[PDB]
RNA sequence: CCACGCGCCGCGGCGAGCCCGAGGGAGCCCCCGCGGCGGAGCGAGCGCGAGACGCCCCGGGCCCGCCAUGCCCCUGCGGGCG
């Protein structure tokens, strides 16, 4: 939050609602697998990279 | 160890000779092309322009105030003594002090002629070089040709060992070349045909006027003859004496050991299919599925993959 | 065998999802209710 | 416009293929790469890059250095990516199995007389492609005369010899003579 | 312009701000000779000793 | 080859790699290594220590053959011994008929002791020997002898 | 542009070696063919003169010369050992 205030002129910020998070994760969400932008179209890709963290599915 | 066949003038197998070690030498196109390029430059004749060319006339700059360019001008006012001036010296005149000849180490020159000889014994390289060898019965071709002094005798021997189509490819190929080469005493171009190598036999008179046929002695095998155009693969008609003495010429190099044979692409492929490498090979993890993005909310089937419920 | 593992894993993620989607939905609804109470 | 000039620091040049016109060196590099792709053994990852190296990067390894290096491990097959050379200084060479890109004739005779086997990279691929019972050895890269003169001579902490004859007092006879 | 320091800090931070390298921190340059002789004497005994 | 040279890739570029602000000009910094103590002083200091000045005694004529001092290390003395003879000499050890090497015949006037010598006693003949040469040879059982 | 000299890089041959020098050989691209350069350095010179490690790289340690210094002793402003 101290770093964000230095860059305030360049950015806009706010607390996101769960529906806003869902729409970003579903409609615009793309993974970073092997430094590639891989579209998140299934719960399998999330399981593959985040099963260690217990983030098996999109929910 | 393989033994090559020796054919008679009639074209029938007469006797067998063991294969010389030179043919086993690794085929190095890169070395044969490097040695070919430097040796052909050595044969070059020096050219240059005259030192006095374009500096014989008397020209000094007119200078400023005359409304003319400052280049040196003759008494008439005609531009002179400049690259851009008609009747003027070259900016950098061609000079005879150029190093026309390049240098090759004896080992590298010997390596190139050994590799060119090995390419001659490879049937594929000879056909690829454009020689017609389908009729020829064995590569390398060794013939017990006695002293042939008549072209007609030589033609008969070459018809009976299958080299006739190559001799006719070169006879029917004689044409006036293109360019100013004609005016420069290089008017006609013919194809290159078989190379006769001979030892202790007078075969030169018989094959000398045959078209495209070139002759060489076993003591002085020439690379430019062995690899025409830097391309190795010469159809070589060896006499029985010449082939027999090839292993004696290689001994005559006081301290030269023929390069040691190496694997081929086919050998590398066979090893890559051998059981030992296959046993070492481990199967890879299955790849990732990229799948182009679709709106999840667009259809219930799309939504189900991200949200099953 | 890899295809069999992939089919088995896919079901486990789908099952986790059919349960989590409902568990998490209660958490979001409860959060609104808890602040209100 | 995207800002790709921040935490990103350019690209590096690593030779991924051998510049060697020799057909043999290309044949082995492609083979060792095929083994590396199918089995990612790190011995093969290095060998693939040791065949792509330059002559200067690939220094000579004598049969004297190889004897010292394999002193505790006679059974292991030395794998050298350059030329193995004889050392007339070492009167007796021990039996050793060495695989190289080339062995000098004097070296090859000595290893065979010792009872050791001079292997070749093709032979190594056929017997031990992954590199079992094999040590990847290297000669001293900074042994070249060119490497000794690299640097700025005449700088106080340089400690490097000047390239020419020079033969004068100023700058040479100590820090004060500058 | 007699003098400008503009752009100088952009050039310095383009591929610079580089650390002084290791073996500079543990260099014996400027260390007391008597300490350095003691170090060599101590090192030349048993496991640390590197002579035959 | 002219065809593979970079100059033939600068056609159409005008200055030809020499710069618009300052183009190629005839001898801009002067001819040869001039300005060594003045404007090129920085280069001579940074890369040429000892270029300027006089260092030591001057011999009006050096006798090259008189100052020719070829040298041999104790490690290479046994290589002069041919391989067929070398193995037999080494195996038999021997002091009654030890191998005898005259390094002067092989072209070396002084023996030095860079490496190590095999245990076989060997008689070495030279015009001069180092201190280590004598010590290592004597320890092996060999004799350092002078040669006329 | 070419010649020549220097620096660096890549590649080919060979390897503690390497080398179409001039030349010679009935001999043209073939064969034979010295210096030189490298393999030892350092010191004004007199002169003296390297092993201890070490995949590599670097750093340390040690050894050689130059420069001191302390002992010991031979064949002695000489040798050795620090």
């Amino acid at each position: 939050l101290n770093a964000l205030r230095i860059v305030d002129h360049y950015v806009t910020y706010g607390e996101p609602t769960v529906e806003t998070i869902r729409n970003l994760i579903y409609k615009r969400g793309f993974a970073k697998v092997n430094g590639q932008r891989i579209p998140i179209v299934d719960n399998n890709l999330i399981d593959e990279q985040l099963s260690k963290h217990n983030i098996l599915c999109a929910e | 160890n393989p033994t090559v066949k020796v054919f008679g003038p009639t074209g029938t197998q007469v006797a067998e000779l063991p294969r010389p070690k030179v043919f086993n030498v690794p085929l190095r196109p890169d070395i044969i092309n490097f040695v070919h390029t430097q040796l052909r430059k050595c044969l070059r004749t020096p050219y240059a322009v005259s030192r006095y060319a374009g500096v014989q006339c008397t020209a000094h700059s007119w200078g400023p105030g005359r409304a003319v360019a400052r280049l040196p001008r003759k008494h008439g006012g005609i531009g002179a003594y400049a690259n851009f001036a008609r009747g003027g010296h070259m900016a950098h005149p061609t000079t005879v002090i150029r190093r026309w000849c390049r240098k090759v180490n004896l080992n590298q020159r010997r390596y190139a002629v050994a590799s060119a000889l090995a390419a001659s014994a490879n049937a594929a390289l000879v056909e690829a070089r454009g020689h017609r060898i389908a009729d020829v019965p064995s590569i390398p071709l060794v013939v017990d040709t006695d002293n042939v002094t008549k072209t007609k005798d030589a033609l008969a021997i070459i018809k009976a060992v299958g080299v006739l189509r190559d001799v006719e490819r070169c006879k029917d190929s004689r044409h006036i070349r293109a360019g100013r080469g004609k005016m420069r005493n290089r008017r006609y171009i013919t194809r290159k045909g078989p190379l006769v190598i001979y030892n202790t036999e007078d075969v030169a008179r018989g094959f000398r006027n045959l078209p495209g046929v070139d002759l060489c002695h076993v003591s002085s095998i020439r690379l430019l003859e062995l690899a025409p155009g830097s391309h190795p693969g010469r159809l070589i008609l060896w006499t029985k004496s010449a082939f027999a003495s090839l292993d004696d010429v290689y001994a005559a190099k006081q301290n030269y050991t023929l390069p040691r044979s190496c694997i081929t692409q086919t050998d590398i492929e066979r090893i890559l299919q051998s059981d030992a490498v296959q046993k070492t090979f481990v199967p890879k993890r299955d790849p990732l599925v990229i799948e182009r993005k679709v709106d999840p909310f667009s259809s219930k089937e799309a939504l189900a993959r991200l949200d099953p419920s | 065998e890899r295809a069999t593992e992939k089919e088995k894993r896919a079901a486990l993620v789908k099952d986790h999802a059919v349960k989590s989607a409902q568990v998490y939905a209660r958490y979001y609804i409860d959060l609104v209710e808890s602040e209100k109470k | 416009g995207i800002d790709l000039k921040t935490g990103i620091k350019k690209r590096k040049v690593e030779r991924k293929e051998p510049k060697s016109p020799n057909p043999y060196i290309r044949l082995l590099h492609n083979a060792f790469k095929v083994v590396y792709e199918n089995t990612g053994e790190d011995f093969t990852k290095v060998l693939t890059k040791r065949l792509c190296l330059s002559k200067t990067n690939r220094p000579v390894l004598s049969v004297s250095r190889l004897a010292h290096l394999m002193h505790k491990r006679e059974d292991k097959i030395a794998v050298v990516a350059s030329t193995v050379t004889n050392d007339e200084r070492l009167v007796t060479i021990p039996r050793m199995t060495i695989c190289a890109l080339k062995f000098s004739a004097t070296a090859r005779s000595r290893i065979e007389k010792a009872g050791g086997r001079c292997m070749s990279f093709d032979e190594l691929l056929a017997e031990k492609p992954t590199g079992d019972n094999c040590v990847l050895l290297q000669g001293r890269r900074s042994c070249r005369a060119v490497c000794k003169k690299f640097g700025s001579p005449g700088r106080p902490n340089s400690h490097v010899k000047p390239k020419g004859e020079h033969k004068g007092r100023r700058g040479a006879r100590g820090r004060h003579s500058w | 312009k007699n003098h400008t320091s503009k752009n100088q800090n952009r050039k310095d931070h383009r591929n610079g701000i580089k650390k002084p390298k290791k073996s500079a921190y543990t260099s014996h340059k400027g260390m007391c000779p008597k300490y350095l002789r003691n170090l060599r004497r101590s090192r030349a005994n048993d496991p640390r000793q590197s002579l035959r | 080859p002219t065809r593979i040279r970079k100059s033939r890739k600068r056609r159409g570029h005008r200055q030809m790699g020499y710069g618009r602000v300052g183009g190629h000009r005839k001898h801009p910094s002067g001819r040869g290594k001039a300005g060594g103590l003045q404007h090129k002083r920085t280069s001579f200091d940074k890369y040429h220590p000892g270029y300027f000045g006089k260092l030591g005694m001057r011999n009006y004529h050096v006798r090259r053959n008189i100052e020719y001092n070829p040298t041999i290390n104790i490690d290479k003395i046994w290589s002069l011994i041919p391989e067929e003879q070398r193995d037999g000499f080494l195996q038999r050890k021997s002091t009654t008929e030890a191998p005898v090497v005259d390094v002067t015949r092989f072209g070396f006037f002084k023996v030095l002791g860079r490496g190590s010598l095999p245990q076989c006693p060997i008689i070495i003949k030279a015009r001069y020997f180092s201190s280590d040469a004598e010590k290592k040879l004597r320890e092996v059982g060999g004799v350092p002898l002078l040669v006329p």
